[PDB]
RNA sequence: ACGGACCAAGGAGUCUAGCAAAUGUGCAAGUGUAUAUGAUUCUUUAAACAUUUUACGCAUAAUUAAUG
RNA sequence: UUUUAAUUUAUUCAUUGGAAUUUUUCAUGUCGAGUCGUGUUCUUUGAGAUUGGAGCACUAAUACGUGUGAUACAUUUCACA
RNA sequence: GAUGUUAGGAGGGCAAAUCCGCCGAAUUUAAGCAUAUAAUUAAGCGGAAGAAAAGAAAAUAACUAUGAUUCCUUUAGUAACGGCGAGUGAACAAGGACCAGCUCAAACGGUUAAUCCUUCGUUUGGUGCAAACCUUUCGACGGAAUUGUCGUU
């Protein structure tokens, strides 16, 4: 693909496309970002703001291994599940669903959307949040702890 | 426990005895020429600590090496960048006691190959060393079960930095991210590493 | 599927027309009887108005 | 650079024609590969080329939940199963020095795990039908006729392979077992705002024990 | 974050000894080669000034012997190893 | 690719204000014929050209796995119709239907006078003839780079298991075999075309 | 004002990495099958095919130096 | 034609030797020195009150230690070699 | 220690694509330029193999822990370094290939160096025409070795 690009349509006109007052020079500017608070630096502060300076304290070597965490929001718990296992919990008013979201891999379960009325589930993950957890107990969930 | 004995006396190096026979040792080995044979071992407990043997095949060599750094090369008064302007402070790489046997092993005696030196002493200028050489071809190291592995050809080990010098000062004497970059050898890790690989298939 | 069967909350007796595909949410729980016509959709999205009870109906069949 | 894109972020700015290397050679190395492990088992007498391996719990936070093969098993499960290391190096079981077993879980699986494996040996007479009791706990040597009916029978590897894990991440439990007054938000917070002064009690401890 | 040796670790998974519930399981020759090698050695040049300033008994005797030990001898476990080490030797050949 | 050192194996000298002459680089010495000409270039004689084609292009394209089993089947529905296989070209009006199938005895077929009088019987006459005479040999240099003949496209036979016909229906210039489970976009749809006249077993279909 | 005595051939916005945008396509809360694995594929075949019930990247949730 | 397995098939009589596991005791044994390390200097590194190396000065502790646990310190644990 | 046209053997130079150490720049970029960047690169010197080098933890984590070395995808253009500018740039874990582990030293053996070797011999059988080689163990002399070979862990 090589007669598709824009040079191909321009083999006789002097210029090739890269005008004829100016000329095409290389490296006009300055090679890389130079231009950085000398003369190129509108375009830094118009795009990029806070491109330039330092701030926060420094961990050294970060290991992100430990920190990890996947995020799960609490609508999303029924979803998880088989829709035919939903049509039998919704069914039965004396079972409810276990969820035990390491096995998924997950990690965390954040408070974000709105469960169904009325029917207790069962959480297992490594951590919660506070609306989370008043979420799962207002409709008679219980929130388990596991490690 | 002779052997220990001898260790732990050795062990102090500024008893009174210790340095009296340092200083009369030290004394009779500068008259004697740089690099020579010495017919018997001079430090037995770190020789055979190490890999010495009483067998035919064996040779102790002791040698000279003078102090302080090299400093620089160029002619007078060097060309180039500022950074690189200073002459008389520049170090080297490679440790004394690896140029020991490197003055051994590189012409003088090309039909052995260097295991490993020792202390012997020291001095203001001139350090001491007696470096270790084993014979490749005698028939007593050719049938022996151990030690032949030195008669299957790997020559020269001191200018390829393979003895115990080598390692302390190639980095390799320390694993870990102590040293990390230094263990597949420090040219072919920092090839690996910037080297960049593609594929048919993108 | 969730927004449209909150836009067909309004009115349960027409059939709704989108010119995109239809994509299944798993944050949605139940689905009520939903009549829709799409150009592509999703085997989920499939198996979920199917057994919801409602049919796919294709340009053509509109 | 031209107005609204990214920073150019090129680490290209020394030599590199000189190190790039592109592999062409993908498949015709991996055919290779093949050919040379189907030479290198045929030649060893329908013997599997594999190797049993242990299975251990991954380390670190991300990966506390799988099992995967390590290197060799530890000393005590040898011992439990009745095998010396030196003598069962030879059947193709891995062993080492750096792993000491820590949890009776795993001490367990891997003991069943090498039982089995033993029972399963079909032992190869070693000098020509002069068939012996073993030593270091291998299995007894077979005869004739029993080797001769298995060697042209499929050998089967699925205990070489590593195994597959059970998560029954749908379960279900009676509403009324379920205990509502468990403040789970609550028992994080007390639980990390406690961490510090409860060390300081199991210093004490250690440092009281020291006597 | 310590661990604890017995009470198994909590279902918690984060404070003290946190983690999951598994089961948990459980001189002759040297100080004659030290007194002859003594006999045969003796006491280094600094030694000979670290057992003076210790037998001038002063508390600042002591400080002044710890400052020179440590600057001479690099670190402060080592120094003062090399501090209680000798006064032991010094107080046994008092005695 | 070309070497690496294209034409830059010379001496860069370019002695070029007051000689009046171009500012091209030259090559020192004299006698020679070559010297005072001009040196290495995109520009004069030897001097390499301009962009040296590297080895590490992109030659390969990564495919969706997706697209790629969509694409299987489109072909393979293809040619599930007659119109579309009368258009690519193959020769099928004396065919019944287009989906044609064989006994699985096809699979046992061991001789090629038999298999080609088999394909004639069918009613492949023209196909076959058709395939014969097109063997002609191209133009331009591609005949000249182990590349001499360009033979048409026949029928497509599939088979499920061989019992001769993989060395059996060869040798019939123009026909190409392909197995079911390992069935080819680039047998099925040649030249980026629509359908294939294909030949298929019971066994397979 | 500068180059052009004349003729024939060669002679210049290309390639790669990365990003963005526009367009077309598949799939779609998932996506890509990477290294690599198996196969009576093993002129063409250095390609196609295939991938036992969490490998990863990118996305699903942001934010603060930071314990979170 | 080179190798490399299954496939044939081994039987007598004897000595000498050694190994593995398994009961009972002795005894908690050894374990790499101008080396580690510190200070200083130079270079190198993503290493940042110094990552490695090297010159120079001082110079060690014996497994109840000494080296790591990416920020210099003293007190004291624990983990791993 | 010297001495040897002593007997028996080795080293020297050629060849370098990959590899192994030392020394060691500048052009350039930063739109100037001195830290930096080019680069632990180019040049030079010295050394081998068919692969080498690395390799059996004075490791990594911090967890229900893994477990020699090397290499491929990823960690990642991230932690971090930096006239905090241009720029530079990791390691652990994860998934794969292959997967082999060991002995010097220290201990113990003195009613015994239980060793080793040169040379000269003795023979156990065999492929090969010849030629040559592979397997084969009882010594004699002379040694070296207690300033420590071999046995055992």
């Amino acid at each position: 693909a090589t007669r598709f690009k824009k040079n191909r349509k321009k083999r006789g006109h002097v210029s090739a496309g890269h005008g004829r007052v100016g000329k095409h020079r290389k490296h006009p500017g300055g090679r890389g970002k130079a231009g950085g608070l000398h003369h190129m630096r509108i375009n830094f502060d118009k795009y990029h703001p806070g491109y330039f300076g330092k701030v926060g304290m420094r961990h050294l070597n970060l290991l992100k291994n430990r920190t990890y965490c996947p995020t799960i929001n609490v609508d999303k718990l029924w979803g998880l599940l088989p829709e035919e296992k939903k049509k039998e919990f919704s069914e039965n008013k004396d079972i409810a669903p276990v969820i035990d979201v390491t096995r998924k891999g997950y990690f965390k379960v954040l408070g974000n959307g709105k469960l169904k009325h009325n029917q207790p589930i069962v959480v297992k993950a490594r951590y919660f949040s506070s609306v989370a957890e008043k979420k799962i107990k207002a409709v008679g969930g219980q929130c388990i702890l596991v490690a | 426990g002779a052997y220990k004995y001898i260790q732990e006396i050795w062990k102090k190096k500024q008893s009174d005895a210790m340095h009296f026979l340092l200083r009369v040792r030290t004394w009779e080995y500068r008259q004697l020429p740089v690099v020579h044979r010495v017919s018997k071992p001079s430090r037995p407990d770190k020789a055979r600590r190490l890999g010495y043997k009483a067998i035919q095949g064996f040779v102790i060599y002791r040698v000279r090496v003078r102090r302080g750094d090299r400093k620089k090369r160029v002619k007078k008064g060097v060309h180039g960048k500022p950074k690189h302007q200073g002459v008389h402070k520049q170090k080297s790489t490679r440790n004394l006691k690896s140029v020991a046997e490197g003055k051994v092993g590189k012409s003088i005696c090309g039909n052995l190959r260097v295991l490993n030196s020792y202390w012997v002493g020291q001095d203001a200028v001139y350090k001491y060393y007696e470096v270790i050489l084993v014979d490749p071809n005698h028939n007593a190291v050719r049938n022996n079960p151990k030690i032949n592995w030195i008669c299957n050809p790997h020559k020269h080990r001191e200018l390829r930095g393979l003895t115990s010098a080598g390692k302390k000062y190639r980095g390799l004497r320390v694993k870990g991210h102590l040293s990390a970059k230094s263990r597949p050898s420090i040219r072919a890790n920092w090839k690996r590493r910037q080297l960049i690989k593609l594929r048919k298939c993108r | 599927l969730s927004k449209l069967q909150y836009h067909m909350a309004n009115h349960p007796n027409d059939i709704a027309v989108v010119v995109g595909s239809i994509t299944d949410d798993k944050r949605l729980f139940s689905l009520k009887q939903l009549k829709v016509c799409a150009l592509r959709f999703t085997e989920t999205a499939r198996k979920r108005i199917e057994d919801a009870g409602g049919e796919c109906l294709t340009f053509d069949q509109l | 650079v031209a107005h609204n894109n990214v920073l150019p972020n090129v680490h290209l700015h020394k030599w590199w024609q000189r190190h790039v290397r592109v592999n062409f050679s993908k498949n015709i190395k991996k055919k290779k590969r093949r050919l040379l492990r189907e030479k290198r088992r045929k030649a060893n007498g329908g013997t599997p080329i594999e190797k049993l391996h242990p299975i251990v719990h991954c380390p670190t936070q991300r990966y506390n939940f799988r099992t995967r093969l390590g290197k060799g098993f530890t000393f005590e499960e040898l011992k439990g199963a009745g095998l010396t290391p030196r003598a069962a190096q030879t059947i193709g079981i891995c062993y080492d020095k750096r792993r000491k077993n820590r949890s009776e879980e795993s001490l367990t699986k891997n003991v069943e795990r090498l039982l089995k494996y033993k029972n399963s040996l079909v032992m190869i007479p070693l000098k020509k039908n002069k068939a012996k009791k073993g030593i270091g706990g291998i299995p007894a040597d077979a005869d004739k006729n029993t080797i001769k009916e298995f060697r042209n029978k499929k050998p089967l590897l699925s205990i070489f392979k590593k195994e597959k894990n059970t998560k029954p991440f749908y379960e279900t439990i009676e509403v009324s077992k379920i205990d509502k007054e468990f403040l789970a938000y609550k028992t994080l917070r007390r639980a990390k705002l406690a961490e510090r002064r409860k060390n300081r009690r199991q210093q004490k401890k250690d440092i009281k024990f020291k006597s | 974050g310590r661990k604890s040796t017995i009470k198994p670790a909590t279902g918690i998974a984060v404070g003290f000894n946190s983690g999951h519930v598994v089961t948990k399981r459980n001189s002759k020759r040297k100080e004659l080669i030290k007194d002859v090698v003594r006999e045969i050695t003796g006491f280094s040049p600094y030694e000979k000034r670290i057992i003076e300033l210790i037998k001038i008994g002063t508390s600042a005797s002591t400080k002044r012997s710890l400052k020179y030990a440590k600057k001479k001898l690099g670190t402060h476990k080592r120094g003062k190893a090399k501090r209680e080490e000798i006064q032991k030797v010094v107080i046994l050949q008092r005695r | 690719a070309v070497k690496l050192g294209a034409g830059y194996e010379t001496s860069a000298e370019s002695w070029g204000t007051g000689r009046a002459v171009a500012r091209i680089p030259r090559v020192p010495g004299g006698g020679t014929h070559r010297a005072g000409q001009g040196a290495f270039g995109n520009m004069c004689r030897g001097g390499g050209m301009f962009n040296p084609t590297k080895i590490w292009r992109r030659w390969g394209r990564k495919v969706n796995l997706k697209e790629k089993r969509y694409a299987v089947c489109s072909s393979i529905a293809a040619s599930g119709v007659t119109s579309l296989v009368l258009a690519r070209g193959h020769r099928i009006s004396h065919l019944k239907e287009v989906p044609l199938v064989v006994s699985n005895d096809i699979e046992s077929l061991s001789k090629t006078k038999e298999a080609v009088n088999f394909l004639v019987s069918l009613g492949l006459k023209d196909e076959v003839n058709r395939l014969v005479k097109s063997k002609k040999i191209r133009a331009g240099k591609g005949k000249m780079r182990n590349r001499k003949y360009k033979i048409r496209n026949g029928p497509l036979i599939i088979y499920e298991n061989d019992n001769g016909v993989k060395k059996a229906f060869r040798n019939i210039p123009g026909v190409d075999l392909c197995k079911v489970t390992k069935l080819n976009l680039l047998k099925l749809a040649p030249g980026g075309s629509i359908g294939r006249l294909c030949i298929w077993s019971e066994s397979a279909f």
